[PDB]
């Protein structure tokens, strides 16, 4: 089994770099599913850059994106990461509105920060679109269920 | 031939047919109209440092 | 002149802004060096004296925009 | 271009109406797994005269045929959905709100009290249409409970 001795989410590598060592192990490069597996590792590495950039503004540059890919932060931890940078966010907006080029732009960098610093304005896709986030759950629950039917047949 | 009972459409081909277009940000309409209305402020306000009112209607002195 | 300016504007409103600013900065800078390479000609000194007088007009308006340019009174 | 954008916005309203009349899931028709036939007669490799290295290339072209026929069946859904919504797009309402731009008259100027209420309309759409009421503890009540613990000596 080799790389398949540990689960898809339960390694120490990031998920995009684990899909690569599972696909290199299960298939030879001749195969179709090697090509479709290395392309999936690009769609997941695209989601790990977009998660690094989303959390770079809070946890620094050594963000440890593996911890938040596996277990994302709850709506309460998104709140307490808003509030633990809000004092340096309200003071950055006040230092930028003072040095904005015109009193149109000075109102625009405070009105944007007055909306962006409120944690109730963080868009939760599960709160906004409830039928979408359940169906995005049943894309991965149906991918697993197809691997569980293959083992019940075996 | 157990692989022929798996769904032939890949996990990749799901993620590129479900997430086909990069979605429009909520804030990209603000920060694109604000930078364009900052030129409406500059040229056309009467308190801006670069008004066009002395360039298009020259003052009678 | 109304029909020429409406034709010049509609050709210009169909451009992206990055094209416009560098088409005009190319045309402004090419026309300065035609007045700067002109050695000692009276029109070239009067050309660059009026570029200095436009920049006075933009600077005098920036000091008080509800007033306008500053005249000697 | 204003009419093309009103046609597109009326089309995307027609897509949303006839997909909410049919009550279908959001991700169902964009998922090409749902257009795949699982009851296909599944060609047996033992009746196709394959040599030693030839079986994985047989498996790839049974898969990529059945995957191409599910994508091309998804395209036939959406091409039939398009003509269903373009028929209702022709009979539509076309009462959309306009883009908030600052009011500029012919020879007049633009007030900053109108440039700012336009910027309020941009930052009032930055709030989500349904949001978690994530409570920040104000300092008016976080000190009225801190010193109540400090009057007891905590």
């Amino acid at each position: 089994l080799g790389p398949q001795m540990e689960a898809l989410g339960a390694s120490d590598l990031l998920l995009s770099e684990q899909i690569r060592v599972i696909t290199e192990h299960r298939y030879t490069p001749d195969r179709l599913q090697y090509k479709e597996g290395m392309k999936l590792a690009d769609k997941i590495a695209a989601q790990e850059a977009a998660l690094k950039e989303e959390l770079k503004v809070i946890y620094g540059d050594n963000v440890d994106v593996k911890h938040f890919q596996a277990s994302p932060r709850t709506p309460v931890q998104q709140l307490f990461d808003s509030l633990k940078n809000a004092a340096a966010n309200k003071e950055r907006a006040a230092k930028e509105a003072a040095a904005a080029a015109s009193p149109y732009l000075a109102y625009a960098v405070t009105k944007k920060q007055e909306v962006q610093a409120d944690p109730s304005n963080i868009p939760f896709d599960e709160v906004l679109y409830p039928q979408l986030s359940e169906e995005l759950l049943e894309l991965e629950l149906s991918d697993i269920r197809e691997d569980e039917i293959a083992l019940e047949k075996a | 031939d157990r692989v022929l009972s798996l769904p032939a459409v890949s996990k990749n081909q799901v993620l590129e047919n479900v997430f086909h277009t990069a979605p429009k940000a909520p804030v990209e309409h603000l920060e694109k109209m604000v930078s364009a209305n900052s030129k409406v402020y500059d040229a056309l306000n009467l308190q801006s440092k670069r008004v066009l009112i002395w360039q298009v209607k020259p003052a009678l002195f | 002149i109304e029909a020429e300016a409406a034709s010049i504007l509609d050709r210009h409103l169909a451009k992206p802004v990055a094209q416009i600013r560098k088409e005009q900065a190319s045309a402004y800078a090419s026309l300065l060096k035609r007045a700067e390479t002109a050695k000692g000609a009276k029109w070239a000194e009067k050309y660059l004296e009026d570029v200095k007088a436009v920049q006075w007009f933009d600077a005098s308006v920036a000091e008080a925009p509800a007033s306008g340019p500053k005249v000697a009174a | 271009k204003k009419q093309a954008t009103e046609n597109l916005m009326k089309l995307l309203q027609a897509y949303k109406d006839i997909g909410d009349a049919k009550s279908e899931p959001l991700l169902k028709n964009h998922n090409p797994r749902t257009f795949e036939d699982r009851d296909y007669p599944v060609p047996d490799f033992r009746t196709q005269n394959l040599k030693a290295g030839d079986v994985p290339k047989f498996f790839d072209t049974v898969i990529s045929t059945r995957a191409s026929a599910a994508i091309a069946s998804k395209d036939k859904f959406w091409a039939g959905r398009k003509t269903e919504a373009e028929a209702a797009s022709a009979k539509a309402s076309a009462a959309f709100p306009r883009v908030a731009v600052p009011e500029w008259k012919k020879g007049k100027t633009v007030s900053i009290e109108n440039l700012n209420t336009v910027t309020d309309k941009y930052a009032a759409a930055l709030v989500p249409k349904r949001k978690l009421a994530l409570p920040v503890l104000p300092e008016g009540v976080k000190k009225a409970v801190e010193d109540f613990a400090a009057s007891v000596g905590q």
